[PDB]
């Protein structure tokens, strides 16, 4: 279900601050969440955070918190993630994925959604 | 947070015997009005993780019928009905009740 | 009010539901498209009061209002543009089961109804509803007698009861509802702003 | 004839690829209800396991 | 006439998680035409008992939809599908095949 | 579900009878066995006895043959047991209870009505 | 071609209390389209054997309401709900997959 | 379910041939199949060999390969079974019945017909 949606690959220096963008505007279903996603190599998957396009409420995990911030373009319904000191380790594959779920009394829906993906590194 | 555990760690399988994997959480995931939070996803070699099972033992689009899943409370289990040659790749365990979203190490499945 | 279906799921349930609600929408659809001694009696038109009635209710924001005014009791008492006194009354309920359990779920991507019983609900409701649709589609916008299906026996023994008139006269209308149904009328009315209504036209014996 | 024998859509089809003008045409969609009253309905022969009957629907001519 | 055993016969519960209670009996309960006869009575400290499954697995008037039944043969589940701080107090066993009637030693809940 | 319906606390001395009556006419709900449960404190419950409504017919336990008497006055439609030579231990709670069940080829129906209870000690 | 084992090889029954017999396969029996190629084969002492289950959880004409089949993959298990005097004999488990046919070992059941 | 329909018993010396006839017109029910089932007494079954009425086409055991022929006669629609060269310990029981299934996509219909039997044995 990949949808080839991201921006190209990333190489930056310690220090500075990386800038992810994610259009939200051709995954062809609407969406409520747009979560993002963080893997490095060789390990598993992990949360990073999510905002809702409709105004914009932030919501973080603790590992993360006071570092990343997430803001929202409505020129064309973009995202856009910042990063600031990478110290490093940060090397890894980033995915923003549309993720919404419903229940009422009988059934349930669901839509899923997830990215191309965008890789960043960080190096000397 | 949430922690969440998996069974087996390593799993070969046959082209065209059965295979089941556990899912193992915390403190119950069971929400209140109904149906539990829990979701089953894969992930193929290189392309982008696609998912596999949601909400327990409901299926999305796709998914050719063969994947199911089984479990109420605090364990689950995901429960191939006839495996296939394209199954190879990783499994993972997702959970939706807090907001501490933790995924499971995850579960290696290859051809034997 | 339905727009369009998204979810392509493979259980037979969803089939079966959006089946019906295919039916519901095609009946809906075609309503709104539906918009000795004997030559010394008299050529007088036998449907006039409800032409009135409908004409008025054509007018601008008529129905708005009397949709504003029957939002908390099922009985009301409305009265329309000019100087009119008339009768309104709500039948069945499809603003709540259909707008809040079914569409939230099935315009989505992975829809999936795990229950055998909304089936059959959803089914009698539909066919309900198509039955009337239906009455009025084969007889051209009017009907006579009244059937089972626009007025029940309930309903029309409370229209009987709050109708403003005598007591003897209500105690001979009472015990003969064969009668009165026989010389009824039915015409259909404005389609808009979500809500369908029409005239059904009783008789008033007077002698 | 009745909603069960004819469909709108099929009744519609009908009217499109019958071979007349395109005035009538036009005038006949927008009235389906007329044009359902006048028609007619014929049940027909019944052999190797296939049912066929005929509809007779009006031609509008002045 | 007819011995009864419960398991266990102390089981603390947490306002959060599931908890399951085991009734095990004598020779078959089973009757003929259907169904089981056994029974699962509730008991709160002071008041006077109350029904809360009949007839194996189904429910009577009142106990919210949060008490389930399961078993066939000789052993019988009692199952809390998420317990709630009032659900304190002692549970029975109950049998309504032969007359003898036994009740069993009575399981006690509290709270955590 | 507790009725209420009930006679009141009884105090005797060994030797003597003691008698309890039940009225099941309060009971809001038609009834075909109206049997008795007694309890000791501290302790699990126990089958006494029933009589059916209809007729009259008994059924005793084993522990209680011929020393429990159980007899219906229709005046009311009114149960009374009478139990005879109280040995002491006999210090406990009894009930009156609503229970019938029957079954069919398709629907199971049920009828449980515990009452308030009475309580019966006997000391010097 | 395809081996299988039967559970256990003596299992006497009570007129009254339920009872169980499980069939172990070689890899899996699982056809594709859907439905299990296994069957259950009763034989009275003299008479011809009759059939009792087949295709996994289904029954023929005859067989009254007491026998039942249940099990998916590899392992499957015949219960009887209430048995008689009358269901003394051997039972057989039979496959439909290959058409190398092999007929298991046989359980022996008598009344006890 | 025993149809009561097979020859007789069949007494034979070592070295000789033996020939089993099954009519599959008094089965009552349509088959497709007329598998043949051996079994010696004291042990169990033991699959033998099928052959489609509609054409003639065998199926066989690889045990019993080579050295057992099967025919059909459509004048009454008889099967013929013969044993080549019987080294002993085929004293048995021999089956003649018709098995047949089918499935779809909802629903499976099976047919399965056991007969009387014959019983076969060699001795000098």
């Amino acid at each position: 279900q990949e949808q080839s949606v991201q921006s190209g690959a990333e190489v930056k220096k310690p220090g500075a601050s990386v800038k992810v963008s994610c259009r939200a505007s051709e995954f062809t279903f609407s969406s409520d969440f747009i979560h993002w996603v963080r893997q490095v190599p060789g390990q598993g998957l992990e949360w990073m955070g999510r905002i809702t396009p409709s105004d914009g409420t932030t919501t973080y995990a603790q590992k993360f918190q006071g570092r990343v911030t997430m803001t929202r373009d409505p020129s064309t319904g973009t995202v856009y993630i910042e990063l600031r000191r990478l110290k490093s380790e940060d090397t890894a594959v980033y995915y923003c994925v549309a993720y919404d779920r419903v229940t009422t009394s009988a059934g349930t829906g669901a839509t899923d959604i997830w990215g191309q993906g965008t890789m960043v590194t960080v190096s000397s | 947070d949430i922690v969440m555990t998996q069974s087996p760690l390593s799993l070969p399988v046959t082209p065209g015997e059965p295979a089941s994997i556990s899912c193992r959480s915390s403190q119950s995931l069971l929400h209140g009005d109904g149906y539990n939070y829990l979701d089953w996803y894969l992930q193929k070699p290189g392309r982008s993780p696609q998912l596999l099972i949601y909400l327990g033992s409901h299926r999305a689009s796709g998914v050719p019928d063969r994947f199911s899943g089984s479990g109420s409370g605090t364990d689950f289990t995901l429960r191939i009905s006839r495996v296939e040659a394209e199954d190879v790749g990783i499994y993972y365990c997702m959970q939706g009740l807090q907001t501490p979203f933790t995924f499971g190490p995850g579960t290696r499945v290859d051809l034997k | 009010n339905i727009k369009e279906n998204k979810c392509n799921g493979t259980d037979a349930k969803v089939k079966l539901i959006k089946q019906e609600l295919d039916k519901y929408k095609n009946a809906v659809t075609e309503l709104q498209l539906l918009m000795f001694l004997g030559f010394l009696l008299g050529v007088g038109s036998a449907i006039a009061s409800g032409v009135a009635v409908c004409k008025v209710l054509h007018l601008e924001g008529e129905v708005n209002k009397i949709k504003s005014a029957l939002l908390s009791t099922n009985k009301a008492v409305v009265s329309l543009s000019n100087g009119v006194s008339v009768l309104t009354f709500k039948v069945l309920d499809l603003k709540n089961y259909i707008d809040k359990q079914l569409l939230p779920i099935l315009n989505k991507q992975s829809c999936s109804i795990s229950n055998i019983e909304t089936v059959i609900e959803f089914q009698q409701k539909n066919n309900r509803l198509l039955e009337i649709t239906r009455e009025f589609s084969v007889n051209a916008g009017v009907t006579t007698p009244v059937s089972t299906y626009m007025l029940t026996n309930s309903e029309l023994l409370s229209l009987i009861n709050d109708m403003p008139i005598t007591n003897d006269q209500k105690k001979l209308m009472s015990n003969n509802v064969q009668i009165v149904r026989q010389q009824s009328y039915s015409i259909m009315c404005i389609i808009k702003e979500e809500v369908l209504a029409y005239v059904v036209q009783l008789p008033l014996y007077g002698v």
